[PDB]
């Protein structure tokens, strides 16, 4: 279980400017990664709006020490208002020393990331979707459950949950048909369809998939090796105005 | 330490951690320094678009509108202090956020930032900015109606918020006419029936008239700003309504503006139709009260001799003997009737005889009824009593001396009473 | 008791006054598309004058249906003292309204000159800043300072350990 | 100047 | 009370007599529009505009709405003007507070 801390960027910055001068303050070597790929918003075609640039590096020498392991993953655009954001995992001094170094370098100031219901559910859609080496999209499904914590007096109803077996998830999407957003057309309406509760209006605490991710508003938790690309893209649009 | 800061000031370099400046013993505490830190950056860097703190103010303002910040009001006082100066960058605080699109996202946050900046701001753009703001006053219109009210009092604040900007616009020599042109446009929007009328008296509209007229009178008493000769008044159709609507405050600044308008009238030739029409606008208002010729007058701000039949026939009026005149006189105008009553017992103190009137209206029969229910001798008619009411009303006892003084100004027959 | 009755009175007053208003509007509409030939949406020049007429009609109605029970009181039925009270409250509030407007104008002026004086002060201070230069055995002295720090720390520590009666600040 | 007043009046008519 | 209660009823009389007057208005609009050649036309000339402007307990009721609504609103935006004045005086107090720092920087 790895907990990810999210964080945004005010204006677009350049990070490969001085990897030689980012090390003497820290006294050990740090590598560089330059990478960009296609992020198809629509399978039929994609404009220049999905042009994304991603950076990644670490601060470590000891591979045996799995606990003292941290990664800083960057990704974002350059044409909309907010250019990019950033994410990191783990607690250490290495998670901030570079952070001050670009505190006083570029003039960008940080802010915690806010999630609400309009965004929280749609993250699991990007988590469950998969891409192969032949650019073929198939979905690996998971038995999602939701956490609800409604604020009330007398604490009459303080917490309740909804659980869906994902074979029934299979039976819902197939009934709707081939959809790229299963939670738009098979799951979320069906809860309103039967029980009459609006998931989005109600205060949602957590969306849990079966052993793949752990989504909460305060922070996202995932047991994978590294976060994917569709997740970061949907986060970027959500925090965009 | 503050003293230790003065010595290294020529050699002090500033790293860029903006909100750490803004967000609020053996050695002096840091809290005292951060008050000076804001002024330090204002003097370390000249006022320009490239200043990081100035860009921080814009960015944090957008966070409040989109509710990205934890609480909207955390940085509002900080933005107000910083944005007070920098006329070149105070406009972009307004120009960017004066669009109606930001109003839809949050109308409450826009109000507190709009009201604290517009009085400070100076006119910069020669053109492009009257219409953009006029669009904003037009934006609030069919927006409160969208909200649910014909005139929700966000418009009342924004009407005054841009009105104090006009004071900055007109006090400055440059673009003095730009404020006047906007002033006629904004007044023309407020006179319409949809926003205000006698029946539904939400007189925020008419109070923005006089607050505009007060600036017109403040600019006048002297010819520094001259209105167009074909226009001279706010509008021939615009403030003839303000005379028909008998708001005591609305009649005061208007007559003061009428004196101001008249003070420009003799300079212009008397053969002009607008000069004659505006002349007709100064007699008829003075005719409209205390002349007994209103019903005989062919023009009541553009009205023929009628109205006497029907409502008076639905329920018969129990009065007669010049019953029309008391429907017109200042002592008979329902709003101005009690102002005369307030004058009446001030006149009663002046005449040293105290007695309470039967009603708040003063006319022929009521005075006779008041007589028949203890007072000075020598006067028993309403004609002279209204005179003694008006001359005391011409004294600075109520702010509506302006109506009484204007009545005695025109005509020469009324001049001898004063 | 009577306050609830008055509140319902003013509620129905609003309702029937506004229905009277739109009846007047649609009733002059019954006129104006027939009176000349076919006009309905001409500019606010005589429809402005139409509302001036409406205001004159309403105020004449006031001064006609006001010289009334008000003139000859029933001494127990409240139709006229309520209107009186409205008169006094409006007239009393308007005075302080006008002086508030005047105070606001004065404050706006004061802010104008405050901005002006701040402007020339900033200009002078910018000139002064431009007048100043731009922002940008020593090792033995550093070693001596470090030695002094160590010696003062150790003296303070030992004096505290021994309970010395003359422990003072050491620099 | 009068054109803006007429435009505002027409807008209020439409509203 | 009861005398006031009559005032509700005999203006309920007027609203009953008025809604039918209202209802017959648009009822009469859609033949008076047929009598006119078009819905929209040129402004009325003065002579019959004078005829337009010759034919006009309601008046007593009109006095309450006009005069009560202009007084209930007297305390609403007055505070808004006062709060703006309070805001103006507050930042004028802060104006001299900042002005004091400018003098101190000049001295240094």
């Amino acid at each position: 279980p790895y907990t990810w801390k999210f964080l945004g960027i005010s204006k677009q910055l350049s990070l490969e400017n001085g990897i030689a001068k980012l090390n003497q303050l820290l006294n050990l070597e740090v590598d560089l990664d330059i990478q960009t790929i296609r992020v198809p918003s629509d399978p039929d075609g994609g404009t220049a709006a999905d042009e994304y640039i991603r950076y990644e590096m670490r601060l470590d020498i000891s591979n045996l020490d799995e606990g003292t392991y941290s990664k800083f993953i960057f990704l974002g655009n350059s044409k909309m208002e907010v250019p990019m954001f950033l994410c990191y995992c783990g607690t250490d001094n290495r998670n901030e020393v570079v952070l001050q170094w670009l505190k006083a370098e570029y003039g960008v100031i940080m802010w915690p990331i806010k999630f609400e219901q309009k965004t929280m559910i749609k993250l699991a859609d990007a988590s469950i979707v998969h891409v192969t080496k032949e650019n073929i999209e198939q979905i690996t499904w998971f038995s999602s459950k939701l956490y609800f914590e409604p604020e009330t007096q007398d604490k009459n109803l303080r917490q309740f949950s909804i659980e869906i077996p994902r074979e029934s998830c299979e039976g819902l999407a197939l009934g709707y048909g081939n959809t790229m957003h299963p939670y738009n057309d098979a799951i979320v309406p069906y809860i309103y369809n039967e029980t009459g509760m609006a998931v989005e209006r109600l205060p949602l605490t957590s969306v849990i998939l079966a052993g793949h991710t752990k989504i909460m508003r305060e922070s996202i938790v995932t047991s994978t090796r590294s976060l994917r690309n569709r997740v970061l893209a949907v986060v970027l649009q959500s925090i965009q105005f | 330490s503050l003293e230790q800061l003065a010595q290294n000031w020529p050699q002090l370099h500033i790293p860029n951690d903006v909100d750490y400046m803004m967000k609020p013993r053996k050695v002096m505490s840091r809290d005292s320094l951060k008050h000076l830190y804001s002024s330090i950056i204002l003097i370390k860097n000249s006022r320009d678009e490239s200043s990081s703190p100035y860009e921080w103010c814009i960015w944090q303002l957008k966070r409040c509108f989109a509710h990205q910040i934890e609480t909207p009001q955390e940085v509002i006082p900080i933005i107000i202090s910083v944005s007070s100066m920098d006329n070149k960058l105070s406009s972009r605080i307004i120009q960017t956020f004066c669009n109606l699109k930001y109003l839809k996202l949050d109308e409450l946050t826009l109000k507190k930032v709009c009201g604290g900046i517009l009085p400070l701001w100076k006119p910069e753009l020669i053109s492009g900015t009257r219409e953009f703001f006029v669009k904003f006053m037009a934006s609030i219109f069919m927006w409160s109606t969208r909200d649910g009210h014909d005139n929700n009092c966000t418009f009342s604040e924004t009407c005054f918020y841009v009105l104090q900007m006009i004071t900055n616009w007109v006090l400055d020599d440059k673009l003095i006419a730009l404020g006047l042109t906007l002033l006629h446009d904004m007044q023309s929007l407020l006179t319409l029936d949809k926003i205000f009328n006698n029946a539904t008296s939400n007189r925020f509209s008419t109070m923005a008239f006089i607050s505009s007229l007060d600036i017109l009178t403040q600019l006048s008493k002297q010819t520094k700003s001259d209105y167009a000769i074909q226009y001279l008044i706010v509008g021939p159709d615009i403030m003839n309504k303000v005379f028909s609507s008998d708001d005591p405050l609305l009649l005061s600044a208007a007559c003061r503006y009428l004196v101001a308008t008249k003070n420009k009238l003799m300079q212009y030739p008397s053969t002009n139709k607008f000069v004659r029409m505006q002349n007709q606008y100064i007699m008829d208002l003075t005719n409209y009260l205390y002349r007994n010729k209103v019903l005989s007058s062919k023009s009541l701000f553009g009205v023929s001799p009628d109205f006497f039949k029907q409502i008076l026939e639905n329920l018969y009026i129990p009065t007669a003997d010049f019953k029309n005149a008391k429907f017109f006189t200042i002592t008979g105008i329902p709003a101005l009737s009690y102002i005369c009553i307030i004058i009446l017992r001030r006149l009663e103190t002046a005449e040293n005889t105290k007695i309470k009137f039967t009603s708040g209206i003063i006319n022929e029969e009521t005075f006779n009824n008041f007589f028949r229910v203890g007072w000075i001798k020598g006067v028993n008619n309403i004609h002279d009593l209204r005179v003694k009411i008006l001359m005391h009303l011409s004294n600075t006892a109520n702010p509506y001396r302006d109506i009484a003084a204007f009545l005695f100004t025109y005509l020469k027959s009324l001049s001898k009473y004063s | 008791s009577s306050e609830k009755q008055w509140e319902r009175i003013q509620q129905l007053e609003k309702e029937h006054v506004e229905v009277y208003r739109e009846l007047l509007i649609t009733l002059d509409r019954l006129y104006l598309i027939r009176k000349h030939n076919h006009a309905v949406i001409l500019s606010h020049t005589q429809q402005r004058l139409l509302e001036i007429r409406h205001q004159l009609q309403i105020n004449l109605e006031k001064t006609a249906l006001l010289i009334r029970l008000l003139e000859k009181p029933d001494n127990t039925n409240v139709l006229f003292t309520k209107l009186q009270n409205l008169l006094e409250e409006s007239n009393s509030l308007d005075y302080e309204l006008l002086q508030s407007l005047g105070a606001q104008s004065s404050l706006h002026k004061q802010l104008i000159e405050s901005r002006a004086e701040r402007d020339e002060l900033m200009s002078k201070l910018i000139e002064l800043s431009s007048k100043f230069p731009k922002p940008t055995t020593a090792g033995k002295q550093v070693e001596v300072e470090k030695e002094n720090e160590t010696i003062q720390e150790l003296m303070i520590a030992l004096q505290i350990h021994s309970g010395y009666t003359n422990i003072s600040y050491t620099i | 100047n009068d054109i803006t007043q007429d435009f505002l009046n027409l807008i209020s008519i439409s509203s | 009370k009861d005398v006031l209660d009559v005032y509700i009823k005999n203006l309920e009389n007027q609203i009953g007599n008025k809604r039918y007057f209202l209802k017959q208005a648009q009822g009469a609009i859609d033949e008076i529009t047929k009598r006119s050649l078009d819905t929209e036309g040129k402004p009325v000339n003065s002579e019959v505009f004078t005829e337009l402007l010759r034919k006009p307990p309601i008046g007593f009721s009109l006095t309450s709405n006009f005069l009560s609504l202009r007084a209930q609103s007297s305390s609403e935006w007055l505070s808004l003007m006062n709060d703006q004045s309070v805001d103006q005086k507050a930042m004028l107090l802060l104006q001299n507070n900042i002005n004091s720092d400018l003098k101190e920087l000049l001295r240094k």
